[PDB]
């Protein structure tokens, strides 16, 4: 079994700040870790896959970084309109893809 | 001379069910007279290639053993059944030696093997630890070990099921269509030859 | 072109199984993998099911085993989902994901519109 945790759990900022979401897993997944978006009223979609490897249709302000088992999701151009909830998603060679507690970023 | 037992070539071309590529049959045709002229003299065969012998001369030089094998494979890689050629199915599921000696025959069978909804019965391998030696089966349903994490049996992103399906549809492109392929390999073991030509 | 949609059954019968169908298009289907997750009111998200299109091993988490089933479906590109022993807190959005490049160590594939499987 694998487990992880997302520490921020809430943000309060308006503009400019390189807002970061730091989550840490029980196992040091090589690179098979991604992140998911969820609008308060729509279905979740993909922002970054394979530890910040961007995907077709991503915006510019979305990015990420890695440090050992710790994993950061960065917005260097935080704006008042990109308000939603985030999740960091894990999967490594085993079926249980347990989910993090997420985070509702707010102004 | 007259005539005697004729080889049951029909029972290897005109059968009803063909084994998937990963586990092919091996009929030990022996002690029979094979008339390859009727095989060659026909337009129903799309690809008719041979190596080590010209297709219009093999009707003599009685052989020792003839091995007939069958596959159903996607048309657009039939060529890579030839010796040496690399690819995906050839380098994992069936690879002929560079000194191969035999004939490769292939014909389209869109009217039989395909289905209205698509006959996804035939399967082919996708992964392996290393390449494959000539002329050996690979029947094994053990998950292939990718990366380095052990695979205890649970399918995973580095624990891949070796096989997957063609997914045939009788409306796809010509390349995607099925093709029935028969490989007729010849071997000359030091022993009385037992498969001669029609007139002899 | 690559996307997927789902059906919208709401309540089959309390204490009895329900049927959820997902269809997808735009990418080759008999190479990829599909999976099912639960979203309950309160923004809590958990994983439930996962099946590869290749061979088929309905592997699930320890919690929800012997209580769910996902069936391979090559109609055009589909999957069906069922789960028995409906309880008072099975009401949720059942979300579909699909990893197109399963054979690559990558994640992709949009998500369906969600099925509001409630109980009554
Ligand atoms: C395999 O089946 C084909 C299907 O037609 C057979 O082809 C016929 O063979 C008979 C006997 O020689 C001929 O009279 C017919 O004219 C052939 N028809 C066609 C359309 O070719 C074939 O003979 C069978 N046996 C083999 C190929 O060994």
């Amino acid at each position: 079994d694998i487990q992880l945790t997302q520490s921020p759990s809430s943000l309060s900022a308006s503009v400019g700040d390189r807002v970061t979401i730091t989550c840490q897993a029980s196992q040091d997944i090589r690179n098979n870790l991604n992140w998911y978006q969820q609008i308060p009223g729509k279905a979740p979609k993909l922002l970054i896959y394979d530890a910040s490897n961007l995907e077709t249709g991503v915006p510019s302000r979305f990015s990420g970084s890695a440090s050992g088992t710790d994993f950061t999701f960065t917005i260097s151009s935080l704006q008042p309109e990109d308000v939603a909830t985030y999740y960091c998603q894990q999967y490594a060679n085993l079926p249980p893809f347990t989910f993090g507690p997420g985070t509702k970023v707010d102004i | 001379p007259n005539i005697t037992n004729l080889c049951p070539f029909g029972e290897v071309f005109n059968a009803t069910r063909f084994a998937s590529v990963y586990a092919w049959n091996r009929k030990r045709i022996s002690n029979c007279v094979a008339d390859y002229s009727v095989l060659y003299n026909s337009a129903s065969f799309s690809t008719f290639k041979c190596y080590g012998v010209s297709p219009t001369k093999l009707n003599d030089l009685c052989f020792t053993n003839v091995y007939a094998d069958s596959f159903v494979i996607r048309g657009d890689e039939v060529r890579q059944i030839a010796p040496g050629q690399t690819g995906k199915i050839a380098d994992y599921n069936y690879k002929l030696p560079d000194d191969f000696t035999g004939c490769v025959i292939a014909w389209n069978s869109n009217n039989l093997d395909s289905k209205v909804g698509g006959n996804y019965n035939y399967l082919y391998r996708l992964f392996r630890k290393s390449n494959l030696k000539p002329f050996e089966r690979d029947i094994s349903t053990e998950i292939y070990q990718a990366g380095s994490t052990p695979c205890n049996g649970v399918e995973g992103f580095n624990c891949y099921f070796p096989l997957q399906s063609y997914g045939f549809q009788p409306t796809n492109g010509v390349g995607y269509q099925p093709y029935r392929v028969v490989v007729l390999s010849f071997e000359l073991l030091h022993a009385p030859a037992t498969v001669c030509g029609p007139k002899k | 072109e690559v996307q997927l949609v789902q059906s919208g059954p709401e309540v089959k019968k309390p204490g009895t199984s329900v049927k959820v169908s997902c269809k997808a298009s735009g990418f080759i289907f008999t190479n990829s993998a599909v999976q099912w997750v639960r979203q309950a009111r309160g923004q809590r998200l958990e994983w439930i099911g996962w099946i590869v299109v290749g061979s088929g091993n309905p592997n699930y988490a320890q919690k929800f085993q012997e209580r769910v089933t996902i069936t391979r479906d090559r109609s055009t590109s589909t999957a069906y989902m069922e789960l028995s022993s409906l309880t008072s807190e099975d009401t949720a959005v059942y979300y579909c994901a699909a990893f197109p490049y399963y054979y690559d160590n990558s994640g992709s594939g949009p998500w369906g519109q969600g099925t509001l499987v409630t109980v009554c």
